[PDB]
């Protein structure tokens, strides 16, 4: 079907930078290939087709270049509306094919989170769940390393997190990861601790509390 | 190479003329030439000396001023230390026409010493020599007062000598003994081809020879025309085994470029161009992207005709054919389409989205046969016909290659004959979705109909209706035309078959009645020759007058028709094997 | 302009079938082909078909060839999508694309012009309200909303109505393993302000019709 190979899956670029990402065909398709702009949540945009066609209303900036094989999108000195998802879209063989879609990032200095840890609610006692929540704020880069110790025992397979994308001003991540335990589990152990390793961090920090305190 | 065009070099095809050229200038170029075919001219010259060692004879094609084959004039400067003061002409000999004019040389000496009346051949052609070198020192003591200069071994001279009436005006000698060569421009040095100093016609390894050795020699031993290994050919009034470098061929002599009626060929490293099979290669300009036209129109039609392979690619679009309205243009003829059954190999690609609705086939491309795809009109195809609704079948009766790209057929309402197609023969390479065919003519329609692929042609496919649009016959074919039979036992032509291809036999075979006539296209193949047998070929005539490696070869006819070598001694050829017929 | 506008949310179960409208304006309708790319949840996009709005011609990929029907309704000029044999993998946002060329031979299949995006949730869980749990703060105090166990999406999360915009952070939907979305709500705001201003989060959920306002206290 013609997959479409997007370089790179990540990008970290600022204001200003001469970005580019490469789309590489399967077999040689001529020269039919465009590309698109998606802000998240939103309809994709067309920016160029026909491998450098520039659409209308697209600015000068953006512009694409190659044929057969290997196209490339570049875009010089980056703007604050270009921060999106972008994919790269064949339509030389019959079925279409997009890409995996490369994510520019707003470059930024290293943030280090503000842990924060939350005990389960009596309200939610009262239904017979408990959830504790371990929160990590306005940091960057975006991995970051989230592991539950209940009473110094390793937790897995009971935790999700979940990532914010990057804020319009100061750039920075948001996690939160939520350990689901049953009342039965939560009433047996006295202290629960999230432990949090970043880049930001100079040492693996651990925010502690005991059930019921 | 011994020759050089005139307007290192033996021999000039032209006139050698020296002018203006500085006295420092390294001359020594010129130290092999022996003849000259023009005139010689040197003027307005500033060097000392010239050097001619081996020059031996000006024929003097061309005259200048209307009477002169040489022609020497005002070399020397007023006011520097530059002039001309020795001709070192050691080994001249001969002029063939023309005078001599020798003047206003201010240091040219020994000139009045030399007889002119030896060199020059015409009698009454004018010979002037004055105003030239003045304080000359004498001619040196062992050369009797006839030299070219100051030295022991610059004086030849001589050379005169009178003659008999009988050899008219080239001989060697006074006695009725002495006549020279036949093949002598001029004088000779004795009886012998290859004494004689300039050739009437041409010099070949030393000898005087009305021809070159010809490319075909007959041989007694084969009974047939054979290849020579001994051959020469014509560059000039030499013979050559090999033409210069960048020259070709042209039937037994050299030329730069074959006349338009053949093309340049190479056999086996010798370069000769044959005669064309009906019309020589032409390579033209293409349409669409890469050349001047967005399509084939009537201003760019001309151009096209007699062309052979087109370095491009073809556009009919329907601007082209209807003309434009808006910017004046005539719309094409249809009947000027024929232009086109001479095109055999495109590069690229071929688009056709538009056709004239009376031609219901694309005949105007026969003898169409190769598409190569090196570049494509639109997505990846090589040939684009669509949206063509009044056209009945394709027609592309020899088209056998497609190299690369692939294919798009559709839209295309009335279209039949394509459906049984085994587009693996055609298109090389992968059949994996390079196949666009689809909205045409159903083949429900087509078979009722009656337009199927005929019976004759093998399980590949058609391109159309009747014998000659098939891509591989049953069994047997003729003209690019599928056949049920050759003309084996009868027919117009007497034929024969090669890898179930029907070719016509030699004329020299008899038609044979209920048997086989011939087995291949040589005369060597008949069951019977129609004439004459000369040995186990078949002749129109016996061999009367062939030329051998050894002499000329006369035989005569038997009573069955067989050629028999005659005796050794006949001259007029012969009638038969006795004396008495010759 | 040129708009194209699609239909609401659907949430259906497994095994029922879907049909999507998408109502355009603006331009010739029947000039240029409709195509139909999904997009599931966080993932790439995938082109599902296109439809000739003039002739009727459909084209399907061969993944979804056998249980998709797309058609045309020229006098109103809706292209509708009917996606039957569902299964969970189906769930995506559907968009409506329009090819940018009249002669669809010479186009790029470039889509100039899109929809909105229709959401179509096929999960074998039920329609069911959320339970907002409070998360109390333990300089700078943190404090947030737990909105648990709810199906289908989506949710909108506004403090004290839309008062406090500060420092609000809403993370996105966790789909567990029950087949529930879990989604978790902070704010961050000043330690001095803990226990002087009240501090509500105020959950709508329009599938089950559920408003649900939580007073957060130390
Ligand atoms: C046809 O052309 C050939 C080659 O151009 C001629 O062969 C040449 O024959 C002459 C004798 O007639 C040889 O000349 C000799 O040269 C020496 C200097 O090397 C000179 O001092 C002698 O007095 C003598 O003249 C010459 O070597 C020879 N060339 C070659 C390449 O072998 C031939 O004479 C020409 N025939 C006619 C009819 O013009
Ligand atoms: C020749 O040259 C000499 C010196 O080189 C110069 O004086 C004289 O004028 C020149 N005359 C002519 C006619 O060139
Ligand atoms: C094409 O070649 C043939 C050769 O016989 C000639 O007669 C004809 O005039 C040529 N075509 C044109 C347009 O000159
Ligand atoms: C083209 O085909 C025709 C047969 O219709 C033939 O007479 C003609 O000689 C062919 N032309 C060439 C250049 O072979
Ligand atoms: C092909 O064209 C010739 C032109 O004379 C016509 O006689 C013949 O019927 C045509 N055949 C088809 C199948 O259109
Ligand atoms: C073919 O030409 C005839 C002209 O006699 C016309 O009536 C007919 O409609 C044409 N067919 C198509 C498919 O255009
Ligand atoms: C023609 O088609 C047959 C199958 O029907 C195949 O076996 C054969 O190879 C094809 N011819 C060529 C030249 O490939
Ligand atoms: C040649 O023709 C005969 C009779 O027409 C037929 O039986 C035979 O199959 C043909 N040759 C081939 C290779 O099919």
């Amino acid at each position: 079907d013609i997959q479409m190979t997007q370089s790179p899956s990540s990008l970290s670029a600022s204001v200003g930078d001469r970005v580019t990402i490469t789309c590489r065909a399967s077999q040689s398709i001529s020269s039919y290939l465009n590309w698109y702009q998606q802000k998240p949540g939103k309809a994709p945009k067309l920016l160029i087709y026909a491998a450098s066609s520039l659409q209308s209303g697209v600015p000068s900036r953006f512009s694409g270049s190659g044929s057969g094989t290997d196209f490339t999108l570049t875009i010089s000195s980056l703007q604050p509306e270009d921060f999106a998802t972008y994919y790269c879209q064949q339509s030389y063989s019959t079925p279409p094919t997009f890409g995996q879609g490369t994510k520019v990032e707003i470059k930024r200095t290293v943030a280090a989170p503000s842990v924060f840890i939350f005990p389960p609610s009596d309200e939610q006692l009262k239904s017979g769940t408990a959830s504790v929540v371990c929160l990590l704020n306005n940091f960057y880069p975006r991995e970051a390393k989230v592991q539950w110790k209940v009473d110094n025992a390793l937790q897995s397979g009971n935790s999700q997190e979940s990532v914010t994308e990057q804020d319009s001003k100061d750039s920075t991540y948001s996690l939160s990861s939520t350990l689901t335990l049953s009342k039965a589990d939560y009433e047996k152990h006295k202290v629960y601790a999230c432990e949090v390793t970043h880049q930001g961090l100079s040492s693996p920090v651990t925010k502690s509390f005991n059930r019921g305190e | 190479q011994a020759v050089c065009p005139g307007t290192r070099c033996e021999v000039v095809m032209g006139n050698l003329e020296i002018v203006l050229t500085g006295h420092n200038a390294d001359l020594s170029f010129l130290q092999w030439i022996r003849e000259v075919t023009g005139y010689v001219l040197v003027a307005m010259n500033e060097f000392s000396t010239l050097p001619l060692p081996n020059l031996r004879v000006v024929r003097g094609t061309q005259v200048y001023d209307g009477k002169f084959a040489i022609f020497v004039m005002l070399n020397y400067n007023t006011n520097s230390s530059h002039a001309l003061r020795q001709l070192r002409l050691t080994q001249l000999t001969e002029i063939l026409s023309g005078g001599v004019y020798i003047e206003k040389n201010d240091k040219l000496c020994h000139m009045d010493t030399i007889d002119w009346r030896d060199i020059v051949r015409d009698r009454d052609a004018e010979i002037v020599v004055k105003d030239n070198g003045r304080s000359c020192p004498p001619c040196h003591e062992v050369c009797k007062g006839r030299c070219w200069g100051p030295g022991s071994e610059d004086c030849q001279t001589l050379t005169k000598t009178i003659c008999a009436p009988q050899c008219n005006g080239h001989c060697f000698g006074p006695n009725p003994n002495q006549c020279c060569h036949d093949e002598c421009a001029g004088g000779c040095s004795g009886p012998q081809d290859t004494d004689c100093f300039a050739c009437r016609h041409f010099n070949d390894s030393g000898a005087c020879v009305p021809r070159c050795p010809q490319p075909l020699v007959y041989n007694k031993l084969t009974f047939q025309l054979e290849p020579n290994p001994h051959t020469k050919y014509q560059y000039g009034g030499v013979c050559v085994a090999s033409c210069p470098h960048n020259f070709v061929v042209d039937q037994t002599s050299c030329v730069r470029a074959c006349p338009p009626d053949k093309m340049e060929v190479d056999k086996n490293g010798l370069k000769m161009c044959e005669p064309c099979g009906g019309l020589c290669p032409k390579a033209c300009e293409g349409t669409g992207s890469g050349s001047r036209f967005q399509t084939v129109d009537s201003s760019n039609i001309d151009g096209f005709v007699n062309c052979t392979k087109i370095l491009g690619n073809l556009d009919f679009l329907i601007t082209g054919l209807n003309g434009d309205p808006w910017h004046k243009i005539p719309a094409l003829d249809p009947e000027k389409l024929n232009v086109f059954r001479t095109v055999r190999e495109i590069t690229g690609y071929l688009n056709i989205q538009s056709w004239p609705p009376h031609m219901h086939n694309f005949s105007v491309f026969s003898n169409l046969t190769t598409i190569g795809g090196r570049s494509l009109y639109n997505r990846g195809f090589s040939l684009l016909i669509m949206k063509n609704l009044n056209v009945t079948s394709l027609g592309f009766r020899s088209l056998k290659e497609i190299s690369a790209g692939r294919i798009y057929i559709s839209a295309n309402r009335q279209l039949c004959y394509h459906h049984s197609l085994n587009w693996t023969k055609v298109l090389r390479g992968p059949t994996e979705e390079r196949l666009d065919i689809k909205h045409n003519r159903p083949r429900r329609d087509c078979v009722a109909e009656g337009k199927v692929c005929d019976p004759l042609c093998s399980s590949g496919g058609c391109w159309g209706p009747g014998p000659g649009q098939c891509l591989s016959c049953r069994n047997y074919s003729r003209g690019g035309v599928c056949v049920t039979h050759c003309n084996f036992l009868n027919g117009e032509p007497r034929e024969f078959a090669h890898e179930a291809e029907c070719f016509s036999c030699h004329p020299e075979c008899q038609p044979m009645e209920g048997t086989a006539t011939c087995n291949g296209s040589g005369s060597d193949t008949c069951a019977q020759c129609a004439h004459f047998r000369d040995g186990p070929h078949c002749v129109s005539s016996c061999p009367h007058g062939v030329l051998g490696a050894k002499g000329p070869i006369y035989k005569y006819p038997d009573v069955q028709n067989e050629c028999r070598p005659c005796h050794e001694n006949c001259t007029q050829g012969c009638k038969g094997p006795e004396l008495q017929d010759c | 302009q040129v708009q194209l506008v699609q239909s609401g949310a659907e949430v259906k179960k497994p095994g029922a079938s879907v049909k999507v409208s998408c109502k355009a304006s603006g331009y010739t309708f029947t000039g240029y082909y409709m195509h139909w790319v999904r997009q599931a949840p966080g993932q790439g996009l995938e082109w599902m078909g296109w439809i000739n709005p003039n002739s009727g011609g459909t084209n399907y990929a061969q993944k979804f060839q056998g249980r998709v029907t797309m058609t045309r309704d020229t006098s109103i000029s809706t292209a509708y999508m009917e996606l039957s044999r569902l299964r969970s993998d189906d769930t995506a946002v559907y968009y409506c694309a329009r090819d940018h060329g009249s002669r669809h031979f010479w186009s790029y299949w470039g889509f100039d012009y899109w929809g909105q995006g229709t959401l179509v949730t096929v999960s074998s869980a039920s329609t069911k309200g959320p339970s907002v749990f409070p998360l109390a703060p333990s300089g700078t105090a943190a404090l947030g909303c737990l909105v648990k166990d709810y199906f289908p999406e989506p949710v909108t999360v506004s403090w004290n109505s839309g008062a406090l915009t500060s420092g609000v952070h809403t993370f996105p939907a966790v789909l567990q393993s029950s087949g529930l979305y879990s989604l978790s709500s902070v704010v961050t705001v000043p330690s001095s302000s803990l226990g002087t201003q009240t501090y509500i989060c105020n959950v709508n959920h329009k599938p089950s019709n559920t408003k649900v306002d939580k007073r957060v206290e130390p």
